[PDB]
């Protein structure tokens, strides 16, 4: 997928040092110079090391980088939470002509509390309806980590058909927001007792239901 | 004092050209190799280009080799990418990239050599796609059903992003969460907003959702109340 392979994610707690390592081929980075970049949420990338290990002016002394071959690692110390970012290792491939990157790692910083998504169900407006349109609305918010699942039932059996899904995004309270929408005909609105939104984080799951009555 | 300055963005259909330059201050633009790189919305960095200092050496990736041109005007500080039959996977925020060192070092006797970069671009946002310019529809989502209640409104169907909302024309903030589109199929969004008030206040205040969508012309104050 792509031509240099980094871990998708790592993390460790305030304070700790944390390692990620960019493994390649000798036609990249067994034979040209890898840098690596930093690209904190909204932001273009920042140069943290290039000619393998060097720091340019104004990156302090707690990112390192090292060279074992075809591979490389980046280092970096006396974690902050302001390190929370992507980061990337990028290097010229001889054989391809081109610059390469890896895929990206994630960083996370540990120690944030866990918080409980807060679910909320609306059923499809009067207005809508009459627009011959009908729409659930799911939305889920505050919670963290930001990952969670969402699974919709009618009348006790799962409902596949017109679910679409955001992925989590990040609120400025440092906690994450997702949001989940099932379109239907008002046929098959009024044709059932009840719809249900249920969501799952870290293995525990909140319900809501609505019903046309 | 050292920068560079994207333009030339869009939204377009499938088959449409775009041009994006990059302005650049700070430096002896003539001396650096330059390169488009762009990332796709939630993914990695993917390169797309090179120039060297003078014009004189080109390369790209395979996916756009034939459609997109890299081109440099150096009497004017400026890099171009010239975007030609545009498909959907082109979308991207794309970003102008200096190397990290001059012509000394990245123009050899055989080749062009790449050492990093150094300089980026603030990115410039590419969107590619088939839907065509859309109003939202805005639905009240009413209260029902402890001394608080939820109320929202439902902005479905626009495109292209973004779309703004506020509440009581700005007035009421507390409480207020408005939540990131979602991209359907049919290659509209939709979004929705939600307030968190008083249930004791129904009867005395009147909340109303401000929605904005410029590139349709469609601004909408839809007042939410309790429903009958």
């Amino acid at each position: 997928q792509s031509v240099l392979t980094q871990p998708p994610s790592v993390s460790a707690a305030p304070g700790q040092k944390v390692t990620i390592s960019c493994s390649g081929s000798s036609s990249n980075i067994g034979n040209n110079y890898v840098s690596w970049y930093q690209q904190l949420p909204g932001t273009a990338p920042k140069l943290l090391i290039y000619d393998n290990n060097k720091r340019p002016s104004g990156i302090p002394d707690r990112f390192s980088g090292s060279k074992s071959g075809t591979s490389t690692t980046l280092g970096i110390t006396g974690l902050q939470t302001g390190d929370e970012a992507d980061y990337y290792c990028g290097t010229w491939d001889s054989r391809l002509s081109a610059v390469v990157f890896g895929g990206g790692t994630k960083l996370t910083v540990l120690g944030q509390p866990k918080a409980n998504p807060t679910v909320t169900l609306f059923p499809p407006s009067s207005e809508e309806l009459q627009a011959n349109k009908a729409t659930l609305v799911c939305l889920i918010s505050d919670f963290y980590p930001g990952a969670v699942t969402v699974a919709w039932k009618a009348d006790g059996s799962p409902v596949k058909a017109g679910v679409e899904t955001t992925k989590p995004s990040k609120q400025s309270n440092n906690k994450y927001a997702a949001s989940s929408y099932l379109s239907l005909t008002p046929e098959q609105w009024k044709s059932h007792r009840s719809y249900s939104c249920q969501v799952t984080h870290e293995g525990s799951t909140v319900e809501k239901t609505v019903a046309p009555t | 004092q050292v920068q560079l300055v994207e333009s030339g963005g869009g939204v377009v259909q499938p088959g449409r050209s775009l041009r994006l330059s990059c302005a650049a201050s700070g430096f002896t633009f003539s001396s650096f190799g330059m390169h488009w790189v762009r990332q796709a919305p939630g993914k990695g960095l993917e390169w797309v280009a090179v120039i060297s200092f003078d014009g004189s050496i080109k390369y790209s990736v395979d996916s756009v080799k034939g459609r997109f041109t890299i081109s440099r005007d150096n009497s004017k500080n400026t890099l171009f990418l010239q975007m030609n039959s545009l498909r959907a996977e082109d979308t991207a925020v794309y970003y102008c990239a200096r190397d990290r060192l001059n012509y000394y070092d990245s123009s050899g006797y055989y080749h062009y050599k790449y050492y990093g970069m150094a300089v980026w671009g603030q990115g410039t946002t590419v969107t590619v796609s088939s839907a065509s310019t859309k109003g939202p529809s805005v639905f009240p989502l009413a209260p029902s059903s402890g001394g608080t209640a939820a109320l929202g409104c439902l902005v479905k169907d626009y495109f292209p992003e973004p779309v703004t909302v506020s509440w009581n024309s700005g007035a009421l903030t507390s409480g207020v969460h408005t939540f990131p589109a979602v991209l359907q199929s049919s290659g509209l969004y939709s979004l929705s907003s939600v307030v968190t008030v008083p249930s004791s206040s129904l009867g005395t205040q009147t909340y109303i959702c401000n929605v904005n969508h410029k590139p349709s012309n469609t601004k909408v104050d839809k007042k939410v109340e309790p429903k009958s």
